[PDB]
Protein backbone atom coordinates (compact mmCIF):
# COMPACT_ATOMS: atom_id res chain seq x y z
CA UNK A 1 0.00 0.00 0.00
CA UNK A 2 3.17 2.09 0.55
CA UNK A 3 3.63 5.24 -1.54
CA UNK A 4 6.97 6.12 -2.89
CA UNK A 5 8.19 9.90 -3.53
CA UNK A 6 12.03 10.65 -4.07
CA UNK A 7 13.33 13.10 -0.80
CA UNK A 8 14.89 15.88 -2.50
CA UNK A 9 14.48 17.89 -5.87
CA UNK A 10 16.07 20.58 -7.26
CA UNK A 11 15.33 23.22 -9.58
CA UNK A 12 16.70 26.42 -11.53
CA UNK A 13 14.48 29.73 -10.77
CA UNK A 14 11.84 29.39 -14.10
CA UNK A 15 12.58 26.09 -14.81
CA UNK A 16 10.32 22.77 -14.50
CA UNK A 17 10.56 20.66 -11.31
CA UNK A 18 8.56 17.26 -11.62
CA UNK A 19 8.16 15.03 -8.31
CA UNK A 20 7.14 11.44 -9.30
CA UNK A 21 4.94 8.95 -6.54
CA UNK A 22 4.51 5.33 -7.20
CA UNK A 23 2.66 2.88 -5.55
CA UNK A 24 -0.29 0.29 -5.75
CA UNK A 25 -2.73 2.74 -5.04
CA UNK A 26 -2.58 4.95 -8.31
CA UNK A 27 -3.11 2.99 -10.52
CA UNK A 28 -6.91 2.38 -10.01
CA UNK A 29 -7.32 5.24 -7.38
CA UNK A 30 -6.33 9.00 -7.92
CA UNK A 31 -3.15 11.10 -6.38
CA UNK A 32 -3.52 14.21 -4.03
CA UNK A 33 -0.62 16.33 -3.58
CA UNK A 34 0.29 18.87 -0.98
CA UNK A 35 2.44 22.11 -0.31
CA UNK A 36 3.94 22.15 3.15
CA UNK A 37 5.72 25.39 3.78
CA UNK A 38 8.32 25.97 6.98
CA UNK A 39 5.76 26.78 9.84
CA UNK A 40 2.33 26.32 8.39
CA UNK A 41 -0.12 23.33 7.67
CA UNK A 42 -0.41 21.59 4.63
CA UNK A 43 -2.18 22.96 1.53
CA UNK A 44 -3.81 21.23 -1.27
CA UNK A 45 -2.62 22.08 -4.60
CA UNK A 46 -4.05 18.83 -6.92
CA UNK A 47 -6.67 16.19 -6.48
CA UNK A 48 -8.13 13.64 -8.54
CA UNK A 49 -4.79 13.34 -10.26
CA UNK A 50 -4.97 16.84 -12.29
CA UNK A 51 -7.44 18.88 -10.93
CA UNK A 52 -5.97 22.63 -9.18
CA UNK A 53 -8.67 23.69 -6.07
CA UNK A 54 -9.49 27.24 -7.17
CA UNK A 55 -6.98 30.09 -5.80
CA UNK A 56 -4.13 27.71 -6.77
CA UNK A 57 -1.45 28.82 -9.57
CA UNK A 58 -1.83 27.29 -12.91
CA UNK A 59 1.95 26.46 -12.74
CA UNK A 60 1.12 23.71 -10.53
CA UNK A 61 -0.19 20.85 -12.54
CA UNK A 62 -0.40 16.65 -12.35
CA UNK A 63 -0.63 13.94 -14.01
CA UNK A 64 -0.98 10.03 -13.84
CA UNK A 65 -0.38 6.85 -15.52
CA UNK A 66 0.00 3.36 -14.35
CA UNK A 67 1.21 3.21 -10.48
CA UNK A 68 2.65 6.21 -10.86
CA UNK A 69 1.84 9.94 -9.96
CA UNK A 70 3.96 13.24 -11.58
CA UNK A 71 3.25 16.92 -9.85
CA UNK A 72 4.75 19.53 -12.09
CA UNK A 73 5.91 22.88 -10.94
CA UNK A 74 5.98 25.46 -14.47
CA UNK A 75 8.70 28.75 -13.58
CA UNK A 76 9.78 27.89 -10.52
CA UNK A 77 10.13 30.42 -8.06
CA UNK A 78 11.83 31.10 -4.63
CA UNK A 79 8.04 31.04 -3.26
CA UNK A 80 7.69 27.59 -4.52
CA UNK A 81 10.21 26.33 -2.09
CA UNK A 82 8.26 23.61 0.20
CA UNK A 83 8.55 20.10 0.85
CA UNK A 84 5.35 18.11 -0.72
CA UNK A 85 3.29 14.96 -0.20
CA UNK A 86 1.48 13.10 -2.57
CA UNK A 87 -1.39 10.92 -0.81
CA UNK A 88 -3.55 7.81 -2.14
CA UNK A 89 -7.02 7.08 -0.66
CA UNK A 90 -7.86 3.38 -1.16
CA UNK A 91 -10.14 1.02 0.69
CA UNK A 92 -11.00 3.85 3.33
CA UNK A 93 -7.34 4.44 4.18
CA UNK A 94 -5.53 7.40 3.77
CA UNK A 95 -1.55 6.70 2.48
CA UNK A 96 0.68 9.19 2.47
CA UNK A 97 4.26 9.58 0.74
CA UNK A 98 7.28 10.43 2.46
CA UNK A 99 7.29 14.04 1.40
CA UNK A 100 9.81 15.36 -1.36
CA UNK A 101 12.02 18.50 -0.63
CA UNK A 102 11.89 21.30 -3.30
CA UNK A 103 14.92 23.49 -3.98
CA UNK A 104 14.87 26.05 -5.55
CA UNK A 105 18.46 27.42 -6.55
CA UNK A 106 19.98 30.77 -7.28
CA UNK A 107 18.97 32.74 -4.58
CA UNK A 108 20.85 35.97 -4.26
CA UNK A 109 23.20 36.58 -0.75
CA UNK A 110 21.18 38.44 1.40
CA UNK A 111 23.26 40.29 4.68
CA UNK A 112 21.64 40.18 8.10
CA UNK A 113 19.29 42.86 9.76
CA UNK A 114 19.87 43.22 13.33
CA UNK A 115 17.89 44.47 16.06
CA UNK A 116 19.14 44.83 19.76
CA UNK A 117 17.38 45.08 22.40
CA UNK A 118 18.49 46.21 26.05
CA UNK A 119 16.89 44.42 28.93
CA UNK A 120 14.07 46.30 29.78
CA UNK A 121 12.81 48.37 33.13
CA UNK A 122 10.63 46.05 34.51
CA UNK A 123 13.04 42.98 34.00
CA UNK A 124 15.39 44.86 35.80
CA UNK A 125 12.85 45.73 38.56
CA UNK A 126 12.44 41.90 38.36
CA UNK A 127 16.38 41.66 39.28
CA UNK A 128 17.35 39.62 36.00
CA UNK A 129 18.47 41.07 32.91
CA UNK A 130 18.33 39.89 29.27
CA UNK A 131 19.49 41.14 26.31
CA UNK A 132 18.13 40.51 23.40
CA UNK A 133 19.62 39.77 19.22
CA UNK A 134 17.21 39.36 16.82
CA UNK A 135 18.79 38.53 13.26
CA UNK A 136 16.37 38.63 10.14
CA UNK A 137 15.88 38.52 6.93
CA UNK A 138 19.91 36.71 5.55
CA UNK A 139 20.61 34.00 3.01
CA UNK A 140 22.63 31.80 3.02
CA UNK A 141 21.19 30.58 6.13
CA UNK A 142 24.52 29.60 8.25
CA UNK A 143 25.46 32.40 10.93
CA UNK A 144 27.43 32.12 14.45
CA UNK A 145 26.77 34.73 17.23
CA UNK A 146 29.40 36.29 19.61
CA UNK A 147 28.54 38.60 22.25
CA UNK A 148 30.84 41.02 23.85
CA UNK A 149 31.40 43.28 26.71
CA UNK A 150 32.98 46.32 26.04
CA UNK A 151 35.27 45.10 23.44
CA UNK A 152 35.81 41.55 25.67
CA UNK A 153 34.51 38.20 24.41
CA UNK A 154 31.39 36.76 26.94
CA UNK A 155 31.42 32.98 27.31
CA UNK A 156 28.82 32.39 29.81
CA UNK A 157 24.94 33.36 29.47
CA UNK A 158 25.08 32.99 26.12
CA UNK A 159 21.86 31.49 24.55
CA UNK A 160 21.35 30.82 20.34
CA UNK A 161 18.74 29.07 18.31
CA UNK A 162 19.82 27.91 14.91
CA UNK A 163 18.65 29.53 11.60
CA UNK A 164 15.08 29.01 10.60
CA UNK A 165 13.36 29.81 6.91
CA UNK A 166 10.77 33.17 6.96
CA UNK A 167 8.22 33.34 4.68
CA UNK A 168 10.44 35.71 2.50
CA UNK A 169 12.36 32.42 2.46
CA UNK A 170 15.74 34.13 4.03
CA UNK A 171 16.76 33.09 7.31
CA UNK A 172 15.98 34.18 11.04
CA UNK A 173 17.80 33.64 13.97
CA UNK A 174 18.18 34.50 17.68
CA UNK A 175 20.43 34.87 20.61
CA UNK A 176 20.07 35.77 24.26
CA UNK A 177 22.34 37.11 26.81
CA UNK A 178 21.24 36.74 30.19
CA UNK A 179 22.96 39.39 33.14
CA UNK A 180 22.79 40.64 36.29
CA UNK A 181 21.40 44.01 36.63
CA UNK A 182 24.65 45.23 37.75
CA UNK A 183 26.86 43.31 35.01
CA UNK A 184 24.57 45.30 32.31
CA UNK A 185 24.91 48.62 35.04
CA UNK A 186 28.51 48.28 35.02
CA UNK A 187 29.97 48.38 31.71
CA UNK A 188 29.83 51.18 28.51
CA UNK A 189 28.01 49.06 26.17
CA UNK A 190 27.35 45.24 25.05
CA UNK A 191 27.36 43.99 21.50
CA UNK A 192 26.26 41.13 19.50
CA UNK A 193 27.95 40.30 16.83
CA UNK A 194 26.94 38.47 13.52
CA UNK A 195 29.53 36.51 11.44
CA UNK A 196 27.69 35.52 7.72
CA UNK A 197 29.42 34.44 4.83
CA UNK A 198 32.58 35.53 5.98
CA UNK A 199 31.65 39.29 7.11
CA UNK A 200 30.78 40.27 10.77
CA UNK A 201 27.54 42.39 11.58
CA UNK A 202 27.57 44.28 14.34
CA UNK A 203 25.18 46.13 17.04
CA UNK A 204 25.41 47.75 20.32
CA UNK A 205 23.70 49.10 23.02
CA UNK A 206 24.69 50.96 25.76
CA UNK A 207 23.30 51.44 29.36
CA UNK A 208 22.92 54.62 29.30
CA UNK A 209 22.14 56.54 26.05
CA UNK B 1 -17.08 26.52 2.71
CA UNK B 2 -16.14 25.08 5.91
CA UNK B 3 -14.07 26.57 8.65
CA UNK B 4 -12.14 23.73 11.01
CA UNK B 5 -11.10 25.01 14.55
CA UNK B 6 -9.04 22.97 17.21
CA UNK B 7 -8.58 22.68 20.32
CA UNK B 8 -5.26 24.55 21.71
CA UNK B 9 -1.78 22.99 22.23
CA UNK B 10 -1.32 20.95 25.41
CA UNK B 11 1.37 18.94 27.56
CA UNK B 12 0.68 15.41 28.55
CA UNK B 13 2.65 13.09 30.73
CA UNK B 14 3.45 9.58 29.54
CA UNK B 15 0.77 7.33 30.01
CA UNK B 16 -2.21 9.67 29.99
CA UNK B 17 -4.46 9.71 27.08
CA UNK B 18 -4.99 13.37 24.74
CA UNK B 19 -8.17 14.45 23.68
CA UNK B 20 -8.11 17.37 20.53
CA UNK B 21 -11.16 18.55 19.21
CA UNK B 22 -12.18 19.97 15.31
CA UNK B 23 -15.25 21.85 15.28
CA UNK B 24 -16.48 22.94 12.29
CA UNK B 25 -18.20 26.43 11.22
CA UNK B 26 -19.98 27.70 8.34
CA UNK B 27 -20.30 23.85 7.46
CA UNK B 28 -22.14 20.70 8.82
CA UNK B 29 -19.66 18.50 10.38
CA UNK B 30 -21.84 15.40 8.98
CA UNK B 31 -21.40 16.63 5.34
CA UNK B 32 -17.83 15.54 5.30
CA UNK B 33 -15.18 12.83 6.12
CA UNK B 34 -12.99 13.98 8.98
CA UNK B 35 -9.21 12.79 8.78
CA UNK B 36 -6.89 13.18 12.08
CA UNK B 37 -3.30 13.25 10.52
CA UNK B 38 -0.54 13.90 12.74
CA UNK B 39 3.20 15.16 11.98
CA UNK B 40 6.31 14.81 14.26
CA UNK B 41 8.56 17.14 14.18
CA UNK B 42 10.54 17.53 11.42
CA UNK B 43 8.88 14.68 9.87
CA UNK B 44 6.43 13.30 7.45
CA UNK B 45 2.89 13.13 7.47
CA UNK B 46 1.05 10.52 9.08
CA UNK B 47 -2.63 9.22 9.26
CA UNK B 48 -4.60 8.06 12.13
CA UNK B 49 -7.49 7.23 11.01
CA UNK B 50 -10.91 9.26 9.86
CA UNK B 51 -14.48 9.35 10.32
CA UNK B 52 -18.24 9.78 8.36
CA UNK B 53 -20.31 11.50 11.04
CA UNK B 54 -23.29 10.92 8.34
CA UNK B 55 -22.43 7.01 8.69
CA UNK B 56 -21.12 7.32 11.94
CA UNK B 57 -18.38 4.93 11.27
CA UNK B 58 -14.43 5.14 11.79
CA UNK B 59 -12.05 3.91 10.25
CA UNK B 60 -8.38 3.54 11.77
CA UNK B 61 -4.76 3.48 10.11
CA UNK B 62 -3.64 0.30 11.37
CA UNK B 63 -0.12 1.29 13.88
CA UNK B 64 -2.89 3.52 15.73
CA UNK B 65 -5.71 0.35 16.09
CA UNK B 66 -6.79 0.33 19.50
CA UNK B 67 -5.09 3.24 20.99
CA UNK B 68 -6.97 6.23 18.86
CA UNK B 69 -10.23 6.84 19.20
CA UNK B 70 -12.16 9.17 16.81
CA UNK B 71 -16.26 10.54 17.56
CA UNK B 72 -18.18 13.26 16.35
CA UNK B 73 -20.73 14.93 18.24
CA UNK B 74 -23.96 15.55 15.96
CA UNK B 75 -24.96 18.59 18.14
CA UNK B 76 -21.85 20.63 18.71
CA UNK B 77 -21.05 19.89 14.85
CA UNK B 78 -17.29 18.47 16.65
CA UNK B 79 -15.34 15.94 15.84
CA UNK B 80 -12.52 13.94 18.28
CA UNK B 81 -9.54 12.34 18.45
CA UNK B 82 -8.08 10.41 21.44
CA UNK B 83 -4.93 9.07 21.94
CA UNK B 84 -4.16 7.01 25.09
CA UNK B 85 -1.05 5.46 26.55
CA UNK B 86 0.82 8.69 25.29
CA UNK B 87 4.82 8.34 24.99
CA UNK B 88 7.21 10.87 23.33
CA UNK B 89 7.05 9.45 20.12
CA UNK B 90 3.48 10.87 20.10
CA UNK B 91 4.58 14.57 20.53
CA UNK B 92 3.34 15.78 17.52
CA UNK B 93 0.82 18.64 15.52
CA UNK B 94 -1.99 16.68 14.92
CA UNK B 95 -4.66 18.16 12.20
CA UNK B 96 -8.02 17.34 11.22
CA UNK B 97 -8.47 17.85 7.78
CA UNK B 98 -11.85 17.24 5.85
CA UNK B 99 -13.22 16.15 2.22
CA UNK B 100 -16.85 16.14 1.15
CA UNK B 101 -18.24 12.65 1.61
CA UNK B 102 -20.31 13.64 -1.44
CA UNK B 103 -17.17 13.46 -3.75
CA UNK B 104 -16.12 9.81 -1.84
CA UNK B 105 -19.25 8.52 -3.04
CA UNK B 106 -19.75 10.27 -6.32
CA UNK B 107 -16.40 10.36 -7.90
CA UNK B 108 -14.05 7.89 -5.41
CA UNK B 109 -11.60 10.59 -4.79
CA UNK B 110 -10.40 12.58 -1.35
CA UNK B 111 -10.06 16.09 -1.97
CA UNK B 112 -8.68 17.40 1.70
CA UNK B 113 -8.61 21.30 1.10
CA UNK B 114 -9.92 22.39 4.50
CA UNK B 115 -7.23 21.62 7.46
CA UNK B 116 -7.55 22.44 11.01
CA UNK B 117 -4.76 25.21 12.06
CA UNK B 118 -3.39 22.04 14.26
CA UNK B 119 -2.63 21.34 17.48
CA UNK B 120 0.78 20.68 18.92
CA UNK B 121 0.51 17.77 21.78
CA UNK B 122 3.62 17.28 23.85
CA UNK B 123 4.52 14.73 25.76
CA UNK B 124 6.74 14.89 28.73
CA UNK B 125 7.07 14.27 32.49
CA UNK B 126 8.26 18.17 33.13
CA UNK B 127 5.33 20.67 34.53
CA UNK B 128 3.88 22.99 32.58
CA UNK B 129 5.26 26.40 33.08
CA UNK B 130 3.36 29.96 32.00
CA UNK B 131 6.16 32.84 30.68
CA UNK B 132 7.09 36.15 32.11
CA UNK B 133 6.56 38.69 29.65
CA UNK B 134 8.42 41.90 29.35
CA UNK B 135 8.06 45.31 27.28
CA UNK B 136 10.61 46.08 24.23
CA UNK B 137 11.07 49.12 24.27
CA UNK B 138 11.07 51.17 20.79
CA UNK B 139 13.76 53.60 20.39
CA UNK B 140 11.13 56.35 9.13
CA UNK B 141 10.51 53.50 11.52
CA UNK B 142 10.74 52.18 14.62
CA UNK B 143 11.20 48.24 16.03
CA UNK B 144 9.29 47.31 18.97
CA UNK B 145 8.79 44.23 20.86
CA UNK B 146 7.76 41.77 23.71
CA UNK B 147 9.94 39.64 25.26
CA UNK B 148 8.76 36.40 26.31
CA UNK B 149 10.37 34.23 29.02
CA UNK B 150 10.64 30.94 30.32
CA UNK B 151 8.24 28.64 29.36
CA UNK B 152 7.02 24.93 29.04
CA UNK B 153 6.64 23.63 27.04
CA UNK B 154 5.98 25.16 23.49
CA UNK B 155 4.05 26.42 21.46
CA UNK B 156 3.41 30.30 22.52
CA UNK B 157 1.45 32.40 20.30
CA UNK B 158 1.92 36.04 19.86
CA UNK B 159 -0.64 38.33 17.94
CA UNK B 160 -0.59 42.46 18.53
CA UNK B 161 -3.39 44.78 18.97
CA UNK B 162 -5.85 41.95 19.91
CA UNK B 163 -5.31 40.74 16.54
CA UNK B 164 -5.56 43.64 14.55
CA UNK B 165 -1.96 44.65 13.62
CA UNK B 166 -0.52 41.49 11.63
CA UNK B 167 1.38 43.69 9.05
CA UNK B 168 4.94 44.33 10.16
CA UNK B 169 5.08 41.39 12.52
CA UNK B 170 7.51 38.56 13.03
CA UNK B 171 7.64 36.28 15.74
CA UNK B 172 10.92 34.10 16.11
CA UNK B 173 11.12 30.54 16.79
CA UNK B 174 11.87 30.17 20.44
CA UNK B 175 15.38 29.31 21.92
CA UNK B 176 15.67 26.55 23.98
CA UNK B 177 17.38 27.29 26.94
CA UNK B 178 19.84 24.54 28.86
CA UNK B 179 17.43 24.87 31.40
CA UNK B 180 15.11 23.28 29.44
CA UNK B 181 12.43 25.99 29.02
CA UNK B 182 11.80 27.84 25.98
CA UNK B 183 11.52 31.79 25.60
CA UNK B 184 11.02 33.72 22.25
CA UNK B 185 10.53 37.12 20.90
CA UNK B 186 8.15 39.12 18.93
CA UNK B 187 8.65 42.37 16.83
CA UNK B 188 6.66 44.57 14.99
CA UNK B 189 8.08 47.26 12.81
CA UNK B 190 5.71 50.50 12.89
CA UNK B 191 6.36 54.41 11.98
CA UNK B 192 7.95 56.25 14.38
CA UNK B 193 5.69 59.06 14.08
CA UNK B 194 3.09 56.81 15.06
CA UNK B 195 4.81 56.25 18.37
CA UNK B 196 2.81 57.83 21.64
CA UNK B 197 -0.21 58.33 19.40
CA UNK B 198 -1.24 54.61 18.44
CA UNK B 199 -0.77 52.30 21.33
CA UNK B 200 0.98 48.96 20.55
CA UNK B 201 0.01 45.79 23.02
CA UNK B 202 1.48 42.48 22.57
CA UNK B 203 -1.38 39.59 23.41
CA UNK B 204 0.51 36.20 24.56
CA UNK B 205 -1.02 33.06 24.83
CA UNK B 206 0.35 29.49 26.41
CA UNK B 207 -2.51 27.48 25.91
CA UNK B 208 -0.56 24.31 27.65
CA UNK B 209 -0.55 26.48 31.10
CA UNK B 210 -3.55 28.41 29.84
CA UNK B 211 -1.73 32.09 30.57
CA UNK B 212 -2.47 35.00 28.56
CA UNK B 213 -0.75 38.25 28.98
CA UNK B 214 -1.69 41.32 27.10
CA UNK B 215 1.52 43.91 27.42
CA UNK B 216 1.62 47.38 26.64
CA UNK B 217 4.86 48.72 24.53
CA UNK B 218 5.38 52.27 25.02
CA UNK B 219 8.68 53.83 24.30
CA UNK B 220 11.19 55.23 26.65
CA UNK B 221 11.25 58.04 28.68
Amino acid sequence: SVLTQPPSVSVSPGQTASITCSGDNLRDGYASWYQQKPGQSPVLVIYRDDKRPSGIPERFSGSSSGNTAILTLSGAQAMDEADYYCQAWASTTVIFGGGTRLTVLGQPKAAPSVTLFPPSSEELQANKATLVCLISDFYPGAVTVAWKADSSPVKAGVETTTPSKQSNNKYAASSYLSLTPEQWKSHRSYSCQVTHEGSTVEKTVAPTE
Amino acid sequence: QVQLVQSGAEVKKPGSSAKVSCKASRGTLSSYFISWVRQAPGQGLEWLGGITPLLGTANYAQKFQGRVTITADKSTNTAFMQLSSLTSDDTAVYYCAGTVYYDILTGLYTNFHYWGQGTLVTVSSASTKGPSVFPLAPSGTAALGCLVKDYFPEPVTVSWNSGALTSGVHTFPAVLQSSGLYSLSSVVTVPSSSLGTQTYICNVNHKPSNTKVDKRVEPKS
